[PDB]
RNA sequence: CCUAAUCAGAAAGCCACGGCUAACUACGUGCCAGCAGCCGCGGUAAUACGUAGGUGGCAAGCGUUAUCCGGAAUUAUUGGGCGUAAAGCGCGCGUAGGCGGUUUUUUAAGUCUGAUGUGAAAGCCCACGGCUCAACCGUGGAGGGUCAUUGGAAACUGGAAAA
RNA sequence: UUAGCUAGUUGGUAAGGUAACGGCUUACCAAGGCAACGAUGCAUAGCCGACCUGAGAGGGUGAUCGGCCACACUGGAACUG
């Protein structure tokens, strides 16, 4: 079927240290239910490459696909931004 | 280093309002002019003046006192301040004091007292009230 | 596996049944799936019953085992006779 | 506090604490956890009836008495009313609530419903103490 | 408890008429007693309120709140309320002469709200509403007895007397009751 | 200031305390006793006073009360706005009421309301729970409170686009 | 449930009365017996023990006990404080974090705003109707998301770029 | 006054298996993964629509009624369907 286009979720990347997989670090801010502000807690999505193809510190988003192996879920779209040491 | 220009200027106009000085003096900004200019227009500034120096401002005002030397209000403050930020719907815009007080608050279109700001059926962020 | 059938509401003399679509292996006073209409014994001979007759036909059209009871009132209502009217047409 | 420092911490209350120590009844038995069974009276196997002085500056000869309870626990009580059908070995139900006589003993018993007889001796507070309605 | 009471005893404390009356009742009574505070004034305005109609008081905070319920001022709805029971329709309108004959009349049935019977005097009238005597009962002697004699009509209510029939016409108020009290106090005393 | 027994008043009393004074041998004490007073019309004044004996006190603190007077902005039997009265920890908290509310507040505040003639009036006490400065606390607030026709003048707009 | 007949005859008590908190007199007692939620009563004239009368509250219910909330602003975002009353560590360097000078352009994430789907029903609230009324029940409405999608705004927060 | 936890764990390959995807299970290769934004442990506890209270924000509870989950003397397993 199509009528999902799929979760979009940018963010970072974390590690490489294993094979066709990444941890994207996703990043959001929430707020809180007795006061009115916002703070930021992050989450580490791990992801599925092809072959490594996103790099260490990438700029990334992300979609839903499927339960892909344990605790990894999210393949790749589109690398963001890549750069060297800045 | 200064956290907010709007408290500066909120504590600026109450001390002014201790001692009772015509003039005050203090850094423009643009949201300063229009505060200050609704504040003419609500009726509290006699009158409004802005300079330009090296670099910004300094934007100054001219107080209003009663005849018999009374002070206008019986309080000001603010309500949006950094950390907790605040905002207000159309509807939920409250009244404060009703029509005895205004409550300015800046919306996607600009900063306005409150009532025309829940006439248009548009809110905003809040910055102080006056009273 | 899904039938028109009644949820009975009132307290403890004047039972106020309901008219809703539902499935056979739910409780009769559990859970439903979308409310059509309402049921009512009292007050009235005829009693006072209201229904769809809008969204019924589509659960009837699309598959449902409405009890006899419920044949009783459509039938007195005939939208019930519209959708024999549709269905042995062809 | 400020804003974000009160967000990192829930806020923590002065959470009360109990009035009745006892309000609480261990597991009866097949079993040797205590339970936390609550209860606004509890019965009791009375084991021995005594009489103590209130410290100053209060002075009578005051009647309490120890009991064991159902959780199997020891505490104090005092009987009131005028004369007292207790002794060691009788059973009795007991209610909660402090008196100022003396600490160690913090509820006392309810005349009429175990053992305890209630006393004839009153006619205006009828209802406690046992006494029913006389003609 | 609705009413077993001598209701003479309550009225020479509270000052107020549905030789004796100068004294207060009891021993100590007719010489010197305590002053009035604010708890007592608002107790003895709802008490003034209450035994005027001879109900009880888990009835009378549920009254007092359903009273809360509709628009406009608090008090003044409370009484519209009250006023418009049965007994005090019945009352009010002069078919007894004080306000407990009106109870023994509607829980004997005597009344017939709408042309029915009813057992209850907590019923609540409404305007568009008629009320009779059970026509069957329209002679006893006391009846008769107390309807000849013109007490008193107000303006909203009214009357063809020898067919001893009443009506509710339009809401009333303090200026059409008798018997005018104090609204502030009772509403305060249900506040703490 | 300006003591006036032109117009009609209502003498209120707060509280009377036994008041005592050590001295060498004996132990001299002196009652107290403070009022509030005004002709629930608009106008209100609280006072203090002492003396050996309960009547002479009162009078001292009602011929001291008529001295010092509130003019009391009302408006449809009620406060025009809502406040916050504060005085020595001794805070207080004032807010309007629709119509048939009532005044509900404390005792000695109930009674300074009730008799500057306001019918319909929300507030709570704060604070300390001594009448004085709760009472002082709400004249302070009815002193510092102002309506539409107040400020409509000092603004150079007028009423009828800024109204309650 | 209704018709007709008969009788006030079968159907009322509980708590409290020093203040809080509405409601006092006599007697017994005399730091004993006892009361006690607190402040506290009682050692010979107890409005506080007990009893009698009277009174107040409440009612076919009433009082005690346990539990929870309010009062309690006594966890204080609305709504607390830190000289002396409990509370600024001994101070320093500094990570993570929180916060952010002035102006312009831009994004539209927050924010504001409209629609769409959804927040079961019962329940709370409102309005009405029906059980003699009420309780109750039904009906319908509103209300309810830190909800998702999407159409707009860009002062402010945020992202980017330029002074 | 619970600070390190995890070795089928995490990732891959292959196969098997499951209605299905999946270390779900196997054999091989790799050493990662989780954690101060509170893992793990310990202790308690079914959850929710709601109920009580409060002006309001909140606080407490999960009795009837409805929805979901878990269990049927205790532990293990599988046939039917």
């Amino acid at each position: 079927s199509e009528r999902n286009d799929r979760k979009v979720y940018v963010g970072k990347v974390v590690s490489d240290k294993m094979d066709k997989t990444i941890t994207v670090l996703v990043e959001t801010y929430k707020t809180h239910k007795l006061y009115g502000k916002r703070v930021k807690y992050s989450k580490k999505y791990k992801t599925h490459d092809e072959n490594n193809s996103a790099k260490l510190g990438d700029i990334v988003k992300i979609q839903e696909t499927r339960p892909l192996s344990a605790t990894k879920r999210f393949r790749l779209v589109e690398i963001v931004e890549e750069s060297v040491i800045i | 280093t200064m956290t907010d220009p709007i408290a500066d200027m909120l504590t600026r106009v109450r001390n002014a309002n201790m001692v009772r000085h015509e003039k005050l003096e203090l850094p423009a900004s643009n949201i300063k002019k229009e505060i200050a200019e609704i504040l003419k227009s609500e009726g509290f500034i006699k009158n409004v003046e802005y300079v330009e120096d090296d670099k910004q401002g300094v934007l100054r005002l001219f107080l209003k006192y009663g005849q018999n030397d009374e002070r206008v209000i019986t309080g000001l403050k603010r309500i949006s301040k950094p950390g907790l930020r605040v905002y207000a719907k159309a509807s939920e815009m409250p009244k404060v004091l009703n029509g005895l007080g205004i409550a300015l608050v800046s919306t996607s279109e600009g900063v306005i007292t409150d009532k025309e700001a829940r006439k248009r059926n548009v809110g905003g962020e809040i910055i102080a009230y006056v009273w | 596996a899904v039938k028109i059938r009644l949820t009975r509401l009132g307290s403890k003399r004047n039972p106020f049944y309901r008219i809703v679509v539902a499935d056979a292996r739910s409780p009769r006073d559990g859970r439903i799936i979308e409310q059509i209409g309402t049921y009512n014994p009292t007050s009235a001979n005829a009693p006072e019953i209201k229904v769809d007759e809008a969204l019924a036909l589509k659960w009837l059209n699309d598959g449902a085992k409405p009890t006899d009871t419920v044949h009783n009132i459509l039938s007195k209502e005939g939208i019930m006779k519209k959708f024999d009217e549709q269905k042995k047409a062809k | 506090p400020t804003i974000n420092q009160l967000v990192r911490k829930p806020r923590q209350s002065k959470i009360k604490k109990s009035d009745s120590p006892a309000l609480n009844k261990g597991f009866n038995s097949k079993k040797k956890k205590f339970t936390d069974l609550n209860s606004p009276q509890k019965r009791g196997v009375c084991t021995r009836v005594g009489t103590m002085t209130p410290r100053k500056p209060n002075s009578a000869l005051r009647k309490y008495a120890r009991v064991r309870l159902s959780n199997n626990i020891e505490i104090n009580a005092y009987i009131p009313g005028i004369g007292h059908n207790l002794q060691e070995h009788s059973v009795v139900l007991v209610r909660g609530g402090r008196v100022r006589d003396l600490p160690g003993v913090r509820y006392h018993i309810v005349r009429g419903a175990l053992d305890t007889s209630g006393v004839d001796g009153r006619r205006q507070g009828r209802s406690l103490y046992g006494t029913k309605k006389p003609k | 408890a609705r009413f077993r009471g001598s209701n003479w005893k309550k009225s020479r404390r509270l000052g107020i008429s549905l030789e004796k009356r100068p004294y207060a009742p009891g021993q100590h009574g007719p010489n010197q007693r305590k002053k009035l505070s604010e708890y007592g004034l608002q107790l003895r305005e709802k008490q003034k309120l209450r035994y005027l109609y001879g109900m009880t008081e888990r009835q009378f905070r549920n009254t007092f709140d359903i009273a809360g319920k509709k628009f406009g001022v608090h008090g003044e709805n409370f009484m519209i309320l009250l006023a418009s029971r049965l007994d005090a329709v019945v009352y009010s309108l002069g078919l007894a002469r004080t306000r407990r004959q009106a109870r023994q009349l509607v829980n004997h049935g005597h009344i017939l709200v709408d042309g029915k019977r009813v057992d209850i005097p907590s019923y609540s009238v409404k305007p568009g509403q008629t009320i009779s005597v059970r026509e069957k009962s329209q002679k006893l002697n006391i009846i008769v007895e107390s309807v000849e004699i013109n007490n008193f009509v107000p303006e909203y209510l009214n009357f063809d007397a020898d067919s001893l029939t009443g009506t509710f016409v339009r809401l009333p108020e303090r200026s059409e009751l008798p018997a005018e009290i104090n609204e502030q106090l009772i509403v305060e005393y249900y506040s703490r | 200031r300006r003591e006036e027994e032109t117009k009609e008043f209502e003498e209120r009393v707060v509280t009377i305390n036994r008041v005592a004074k050590v001295v060498k041998g004996g132990r001299r004490f002196r009652f107290t006793a403070l009022v509030v007073v005004g002709d629930k019309n608009g106008r209100v004044g609280f006072g203090t006073g002492k003396a050996q004996e309960v009547p002479e006190a009162i009078k001292k603190a009602v011929e001291a009360a008529k001295k010092d007077l509130v003019v009391v902005p009302r408006v449809e039997g009620t406060t025009p706005h809502t406040i916050t009265g504060r005085y020595g920890s001794g805070s207080v908290f004032m807010k309007p009421a629709a119509p048939g509310t009532g005044v509900i507040a404390g005792g000695p505040v109930r009674a300074v309301l009730e008799l500057a003639g306001i019918t319909d009036i929300l507030s709570k006490s704060l604070g300390s729970n001594t009448p004085i400065n709760m009472v002082r606390a709400t004249i302070d607030g009815l002193q510092n409170l102002k309506n539409a026709e107040d400020v409509a003048k000092l603004r150079g707009k007028t009423v009828e686009e800024l109204y309650n």
